[PDB]
């Protein structure tokens, strides 16, 4: 799963 | 910190251009992180996104053979390289960018300035790349 | 990749950490980790033990300590989703989602409540999509 938006 | 991808897409893309569609997806697997749609012939699918991701990373020129398929629609390619693919269907414009880890795509409603779409998508791509995304 | 940048540029910007790690819950595989002057590297074995314990018998952390980076944290709170510990002036927060284990510990004197908020909010981000 991707990390949150920067 | 810990904001949703859906909020990000709705804000960073969809509040800045009048979109028919906008999607952030994983570059490896075409997994949708978030997407917004208006009234597309079909929902954007993982398969569509995987095909794009694989093509932009391996052989961007491949988009000249069959076009760009998203939301059940075919866009004719006007630009293709490893970082940026652009196309058109009628007066709707599509802009796709690849960063380190994601694919960003948005298409505008008929008649909306393509240059604005491209600037928004490409600027957001650049920002993401600069943050190692 | 993106996870390491997230830790460095986000979590570690908002928490003054002695360590941070993002790992797979099932195997303890490290997605990203940061370490500041730990006695030893954080290991997959350490992470697997924590993953097993938070899932199966969180009371086990009272029995066996909390071991990360060759340091021992003493448990002050334990349930299936959330484990907290302390070592001196350092605080540890661990969160388990469906598929991820999150851990960070502070440098001496950094507000534990900020630690806990940041770690827990990231757990929430993941649980929102069933991760």
């Amino acid at each position: 799963p991707p990390p949150p938006p920067p | 910190g810990s904001g949703s991808w859906q909020s990000y897409v709705d804000n960073q893309i969809c509040q800045h251009v009048d979109c028919r569609l906008a999607v952030i997806a994983g570059l490896q697997d075409g997994a949708v992180w978030a997407k917004f749609e208006k009234d597309l012939p079909k929902q954007i699918t993982q398969q569509e996104l995987k095909t794009i991701a694989d093509a932009i990373r391996s052989n961007p020129n491949s988009f000249l053979e069959g076009g760009i398929h998203l939301g059940g629609e075919k866009y004719i390619c006007i630009q293709a390289d490893n970082s940026l693919v652009r196309g058109r269907k009628g007066s709707s414009a599509l802009c796709i960018v690849a960063t380190n880890t994601c694919l960003l795509a948005a298409a505008t409603v008929d008649g909306f300035p393509p240059g604005q779409l491209n600037n928004v998508v490409e600027k957001l791509g650049d920002y993401l790349k600069a943050n190692n995304y």
